[PDB]
């Protein structure tokens, strides 16, 4: 099978700018070798054919260039709707192949993470569960810290996160944090704290709760 | 290389066949038998795979070694045509249909 | 114009086989291969073979022949998929694409909208919505349903801005997700907050307000 290499695996740009991913092959494919962007929950879309053919109606800031065996994909003003994750695939020979793709995503300023912890429900206390939910919104960029602590114990079983994409508003991420554990040994103990730590600042943002 | 003789095993697709930009057609196979080096054997036959039409345009196409990789052009006639590859029951059939532009 | 429509969502239990359709229109059908390809919730898209159409052009990615059967009807211009033997990680969502062999033709050019598979043995159950009480921000925690489908608003579309809802989570065939909402201070608590949760899978509509704890 040809192997099908794109680079880079994520980046961040800002309208206006000239973007360029590529796309290696393990072999030459003779620029049997099209493009395409895809956005969360859709289809692709199609922007090259032949290495370098622009698909009729497509944009003509979206170029394609490259032979043999390295590709590139080109946008020479980047716009706001070019935002998503772009794929590379060769159909020179069987089985046909795919790079892993290239996200695209938006630069701004830096912004810290909004914190806030809940305790479980009554209405699920009912039942034989508990979960401690702690959401960290709007923030950027995407790395950060998150740790949970029971009086002063740091936990880490019992918990599973999500993410969302950049909002398609402020273009910041959030995060949803939730600690899932039994009534029986969430009512042993007292505090329950989520913890972030981000580069918008040295000092941790600490939000917490007591059971009384 | 030494002895130029016909393959005798199996040969498979290994890209859809293709109309070029000069009136031909295109066919890649990876050849999945023994005693390569040796000829791919080629030709097209009418809509009946009776009779022999039109030509193959690469010269003599061989397979290197097992699981190599041939190009063939080659120049089917207008309409109906089967372009065979290999030899016996493991031969290909291809069903082409040529169309005037 | 040029239109790829693929068949509805589908979902089954371990062992058996389902068939997708792809009806096209707006070209000569006839001059185009028309290619299916697999894309895992979050990974890469995967060739899956494609289906030339004279003669039963049939080309199938190694990995998938024991799987998926490619077939084509050129008077009603409709292309299948068929999948047997079922198992989990036949789950994703898959898609047909043509591909122009004729000297003119355009290669890979448009897509269908896509089609979801779930498989597993797992039963329809409606979830169980809680709330998360305490500008000032609030919640609502959707857990335990297995149709991955759930719809969230905020006091029934009302609340639009400040709002981000996070995707499910799979556990145990067990989905859960959050979602959550940014007001003024002052707004709360006396002015109503509801986290509406549709389940069509269920058929169920259950809403759940916040106020303090
Ligand atoms: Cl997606
Ligand atoms: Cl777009
Ligand atoms: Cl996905
Ligand atoms: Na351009
Ligand atoms: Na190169
Ligand atoms: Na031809
Ligand atoms: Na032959
Ligand atoms: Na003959
Ligand atoms: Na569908
Ligand atoms: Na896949
Ligand atoms: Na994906």
């Amino acid at each position: 099978d040809i192997k099908m290499t794109q680079s880079p695996s994520s980046m961040y740009a800002s309208l206006g700018e000239r973007v360029t991913i590529t796309c290696k092959a393990s072999q030459g494919i003779n620029s049997d070798l099209s493009w395409f962007q895809q956005k969360p929950g859709k289809s692709p879309k199609t922007l090259i054919y032949r290495a370098n053919r622009l698909v009729d109606g497509v944009p003509s800031r979206f170029s394609g260039s490259g032979s043999g065996q390295d590709y590139s994909l080109t946008i020479s003003s980047l716009e706001y709707e070019d935002m998503g994750i772009y794929y590379c695939l060769q159909y020179d020979e069987f089985p046909l192949t795919f790079g892993a793709g290239t996200k695209l995503e938006l630069k701004r300023a830096d912004a810290a993470p909004t914190v806030s912890i809940f305790p479980p429900s009554s209405e699920q206390l009912t039942s034989g569960g508990a979960s401690v939910v702690c959401f960290l919104n709007n923030f950027y960029p995407k790395d950060i810290n998150v740790k949970w602590k029971i009086d002063g114990s740091e936990r880490q079983n019992g918990v599973l996160n999500s993410w969302t994409d950049q909002d398609s508003k402020d273009s910041t991420y959030s995060m949803s944090s939730t600690l899932t554990l039994t009534k029986d040994e969430y009512e042993r103990h007292n505090s329950y704290t989520c913890e972030a730590t981000h580069k918008t600042s040295t000092s941790p943002i600490v939000k917490s709760f007591n059971r009384n | 290389v030494e002895f130029k003789r016909m393959c005798s095993g199996k040969f498979s697709i290994d890209k859809e066949m293709a109309e070029t930009q000069h009136g031909t057609t295109v066919v890649k196979v990876k050849y999945e038998g023994a005693g390569a080096p040796c000829k791919v054997p080629i030709e097209i036959r009418d809509v009946n795979k009776e009779k022999v039409v039109g030509r193959i345009i690469s010269s003599t196409p061989f397979a290197e070694y097992t699981n190599s990789v041939t190009n063939i052009e080659l120049e089917p006639p207008f309409g109906d045509s089967y372009i065979v590859i290999g030899v016996g029951d493991s031969a290909l059939t291809l069903h082409w249909f040529r169309k005037h532009h | 114009e040029v239109q790829l429509q693929q068949s509805g969502p589908e979902l089954v239990k371990p062992g058996a086989s389902v068939k997708i359709s792809c009806k096209a229109s707006g070209y000569t059908f006839t001059d185009y291969n028309m290619h299916w390809v697999k894309q895992s919730h979050g990974k890469s898209l995967e060739w899956v073979g494609y289906t030339y159409p004279y003669n039963g052009g049939i080309g199938y990615n190694q990995k998938f022949k024991s799987k998926a059967t490619l077939t084509l009807d050129n008077s009603s211009r409709t292309a299948y998929m068929e999948l047997r033997s079922l198992t989990s990680e036949d789950s994703a969502v898959y898609y047909c694409v043509r591909r122009g062999y004729r000297y003119d033709g355009a290669h890979f050019d448009y897509w269908g909208q896509g089609t979801t598979l779930t498989v597993s043995s797992a039963k329809t159950t409606a979830p169980s919505v809680y709330p998360l009480a305490p500008s000032v921000t609030l919640g609502c925690l959707v857990k335990g349903y297995f149709p991955e489908p759930v719809t969230l608003t905020w006091n029934s579309g009302s609340l639009s801005a400040g709002v981000h809802t996070f995707p499910a989570v799979l556990q145990s065939d067990l989905y859960t997700l959050s979602s959550s909402v940014t007001v003024t201070s002052s707004t709360w608590p006396s002015q109503t907050i509801t986290c509406n949760v549709a389940h069509p899978a269920s058929s169920t509509k259950v809403d759940k307000k916040i106020e303090p704890r």
